[PDB]
């Protein structure tokens, strides 16, 4: 629980080293902002995470 | 009246032998089956996301790009 | 599914339409009867009949629609104005010196107050 | 009758087509919906879209009924199944041919397509 | 044979055989420091604006002097109000020229400060190499970095050490080393720094592999197949796409909301906006020269300008007759050009509601657009049976090139930003690469798909080329191949793949990455 992010299988639906990451540059990708991440509910709708600007018709 | 959205399906009658024709099937219908029929499913609002398509020219195996399963190479 | 319906959807899969959409073959049928009725309807009343009266009725036909298609050199597409006339109303144009602009106004200049939209509320 | 008074009154004039088809097709035509522009400008647009519409549907209903009682339909009107059911009158594509046909528009079709 | 012929018309035709731009740019570097040196680079400031002003008062411009002055004014009013009242002739003008200033500085920080003045000599930072060698002279030290709390300052407050020459000569530095609490030869320096500089040039390129790029992709979601056109702003803060309903939509694109200059609309909480008025399909959109201006054409034939400020229209232009499919701002944003169905290319100044300039000799209708990187020409393709690449000019509105080789629609057209190199597409998947001074086609490269290659765009110094298909990937070109040491091109350094995602924008930044757009289809 210390970041969030839409690595896990379940987002999308529709040797073994024991040093800290910063040892290894050339495996690190850069994070996206949480908002603006692609997850997906159980039906196969993208979540809006925007809910403070979303209105009920 | 050609953007319907009810499905197009042809009759067939048989004018002789070899010699078909095809009409529009078309039924008369009540009023009130018309009316009284539900609205289809609204479909949520339109927006965009982001990731990463590839890093340093490798491309990261993240749900959000394509598997490796399934001509982007040359092989001269 | 009718005859020519599957020729015209081949047609169309054999120059690069990958996907359709159902009712536009059917479209195209009605819109070649239509046609077709009305010339037959013109000939008729031009004149038994020949085929110069089918060649009269399509010639004046042609003259109030069906200004285009792919036409090349001295074809008739795309509005059917002469490459000559043309010409000339861009010597007229082009013969009038550029705007002259500073680098203040440079992109902050609008046309005169009677060719905006200044007032339509 | 003034303009006012008839805006004014456009409470009581309110069409059937609801606000949703009024605003979709306000937005595809170039016009803002209600919010930026009066409801009472949308309102009597769709009034005046009611009108045409029930103006052409009498006179469908006039074609149709003389017709009621040689004796074949006319050729450009394909269309129809069995031929309904009972003595009801039934909206078919020759009357509504018939009816457009008045204000501008063909609505003619193949019968058989072979 | 066409030279016969050509050789025939020829011969049957007798054809013989100021200092205010210059302070910004250096308060501008300054503050991007680190802000160990900030404390020694402020004292630059104040020396620079007053010389400044008093050269352009004497040389007669006291217009230019008095705007300078007034601009400048609040920048320095919190420390030098008696100064700037007193510039509102005195001793205290001929004490100033009499006297040249002294800054003290480090030589480290001298050195760094004039590299950095060499690397953009012609940009403004002649003005300031000027003006410090005439009217001010630097005693530049050994010493490190002067700070409230630094080594030198502690160690002359705690020992109770004496001021240096360079510390003798309203801010001073005595008020803050005292208990209360060399030169330069500049000119010689800059050839020197020039002479050091030019060693570490390469000049050469063998062996290899092509360049490593990163991508970032944005995905528009429950589009339903009703968007037609697509475009960033030049700074990558903005999307705006059109769609066949009539209306165009701008994003955030890092999800803030958008700002409104309208009172009425005074803090909003809303990240994207609607720009409605068409009564047609929208096919082109372009962002002007951030960005306050946008336009766009559609299927009724009529182009409009927007405003991204108050978020409506201004002004609507009526030249053509039929649908306009293309159009695109200028490369410095004054000048706009536009082509569609009527086989015409009509080219645009904001100013003026008719077209300045109209350009005649296509045989069918327009399907692509380019500028020239000088805005001076332009560049248009045709389709059909005449599949040729035009160039006019905008001075006299004649054809100056064509191109020929396409046997398929043209969908893109580029051209480079060294100005000397121009590129298209077509739906048959091919790129070719032209030589607009000798009209000539370099090489060709394959590997895309059928179906069309919507955009195309060059690396900042024009060697590497992205472009983006509706295949679903996007590829990287060597525009070069490197020299040898003794279905698909060679050239094609990367290919990626989308999930089902084709690909409608590419676009190159600053650095080797780049940012692509498209919908996505479950379908």
């Amino acid at each position: 629980g210390l970041i969030k992010t839409a690595y896990s299988d379940s987002s999308v639906t529709s040797a073994d080293r024991a040093v800290p990451s910063y040892y290894e540059p050339q495996t690190i990708i850069p994070d996206i902002d949480p908002k603006l991440q692609w997850v997906e509910d159980g039906e196969g709708q993208v979540i809006n995470q925007f809910e403070d600007m979303l209105q009920l018709v | 009246g050609y953007e319907s959205t009810r499905p197009l399906r042809y009759g067939e009658a048989s004018l002789g032998p070899g010699q078909p024709l095809f009409y529009i099937d078309d039924e008369e219908v009540d009023f009130e089956k018309v009316i009284n029929a539900p609205l289809p499913k609204v479909p949520r609002d339109m927006t965009f996301t982001a990731h990463w398509l590839a890093v340093e020219g490798v491309q990261p195996s993240i749900p959000q790009n394509p598997t490796t399963a399934e001509d982007l190479l040359p092989k001269g | 599914r009718p005859r020519d319906a599957r020729t015209l959807e081949l047609l169309l899969t054999a120059q690069g339409v990958t996907s359709f959409e159902p009712r536009v073959s059917q479209l195209l049928l009605d819109f070649a009867y239509r046609h077709t009725a009305a010339v037959l309807s013109d000939a008729l009343h031009l004149s038994s009949i020949t085929a110069n009266a089918v060649a009269l009725a399509i010639s004046s036909r042609l003259g109030y629609q069906f200004r285009g298609g792919g036409g090349g050199y001295y074809g008739g597409g795309g509005g059917g104005a002469s490459k000559d006339w043309m010409l000339e109303l861009a010597r007229e144009r082009n013969k009038v010196a550029l705007p002259r602009v500073l680098p203040s106004e440079w992109g902050v200049r609008l046309p005169g107050e009677r060719f905006v939209l200044s007032g339509v509320s | 009758a003034s303009l006012r008074e008839f805006l004014n009154k456009m409470d009581d004039y309110a069409p059937i087509i609801p606000d949703a088809v009024t605003n979709y097709y306000m937005t595809r035509a170039g016009l803002p919906p209600p919010p930026q522009t009066d409801i009472r400008l949308a309102r009597l647009l769709a009034l005046a879209t009611q009108k045409f519409i029930a103006d052409i549907a009498a006179d469908a209903y006039q074609y149709s009924r003389i017709r009621a009682s040689l004796g074949i339909q006319r050729p450009g009107y394909g269309g129809g199944g069995q031929g309904g059911s009972q003595n009801r009158t039934v909206l078919t594509m020759e009357d509504l041919g018939m009816a457009v046909s008045e204000f501008g528009v063909n609505v003619k079709r193949s019968e058989f397509y072979r | 044979n066409l030279n016969q012929i050509v050789t025939d018309y020829l011969k049957k035709k007798g054809f013989t055989r100021k200092y205010l731009k210059a302070f910004l740019l250096l308060k501008n570097w300054i503050d991007n420091n680190l802000d160990i040196y900030k404390f020694e680079l402020r004292k630059l400031l104040w020396p620079v604006f007053v010389y400044s002003y008093l050269e352009l008062v004497s040389q007669g411009y006291v217009d230019d002097a008095k705007h300078l002055l007034e601009t400048l004014r609040s920048h320095f009013e919190a420390v030098h109000q008696d100064q700037l009242a007193l510039l509102d002739e005195n001793h205290t003008t001929r004490l100033y020229r009499e006297n040249k200033y002294r800054i003290p500085l480090n030589q480290s920080l001298s050195g760094n400060l004039f590299h950095f003045l060499e690397r953009e000599a012609d940009n403004g930072g002649a003005t300031i190499i000027y003006i410090l060698q005439t009217h001010c002279s630097v005693e530049t030290s050994a010493r490190g970095p002067i700070e409230p709390y630094s080594f030198e300052a502690i160690y002359r407050r705690a020992r109770n050490l004496d001021l240096d020459e360079a510390d003798a000569h309203g801010v001073t530095n005595r008020d803050v080393l005292d208990t209360s609490a060399r030169a330069r030869d500049v000119v010689m320096e800059m050839q020197k720094v020039r002479e050091n500089r030019d060693r570490f040039v390469i000049e050469g390129r063998t062996g290899g592999i092509g360049i490593p790029v990163s991508a970032c992709m944005f995905t528009f979601h429950n589009t339903l197949g009703t968007v037609s056109c697509m475009d960033f702003s030049n700074d990558h803060k903005l999307v705006a796409v059109g769609t066949m309903d009539s209306y165009i939509r701008v994003w955030s694109l890092d999800g803030k909301p958008l700002k409104s200059a309208l009172e009425n609309e005074k803090n909003l909480k809303v990240n994207n906006r609607k720009l409605i008025g068409h009564s047609g399909p929208v096919y082109g959109v372009s962002f002007s020269d951030s960005s306050k201006l946008l336009l766009s054409c559609s299927a009724d034939g009529q182009i409009r300008l927007w405003s991204l400020e108050i978020w409506a229209c201004l002004c609507i232009y009526k030249a053509h007759d039929g649908p306009v499919f293309r159009v695109l701002w200028g490369p410095h944003g004054h000048y706009f050009a536009s082509a569609g169905w009527d086989k015409t290319v009509r080219v645009f100044t904001q100013d003026h509601a008719s077209a300045v300039r109209i350009m005649v000799g296509h045989d069918t209708s327009i399907s692509a657009l380019a500028w020239h990187p000088n805005g001076t020409y332009v560049f248009s393709a045709s389709d059909e049976m005449d599949k040729s690449i035009r160039m006019w000019s905008v001075i006299t509105g004649n054809c100056v090139r064509i191109f020929t080789g396409h046997t398929h629609y043209i969908t893109a057209l580029e051209c480079a930003h060294n100005g000397k190199i121009l590129a298209s597409a077509d739906t048959g998947g091919n790129i070719f690469i032209w030589d607009i001074e000798k009209g000539t086609l370099i090489k060709k490269c394959r590997g895309h798909g059928k179906g069309g290659i919507p955009s195309l765009s060059f690396s900042a110094e024009s060697n590497v080329l992205v472009s983006g298909g509706l295949d679903c990937t996007v590829r990287v070109w060597d525009i070069e191949l490197p020299a040898d040491p003794n279905q698909i091109t060679p050239d094609q350094i990367s290919a990626f793949a989308t999930k089902k995602t084709p690909v409608l924008k590419v676009r190159f930044t600053r650095m080797n990455l780049i940012v692509a757009g498209g919908c996505y289809d479950p379908e």
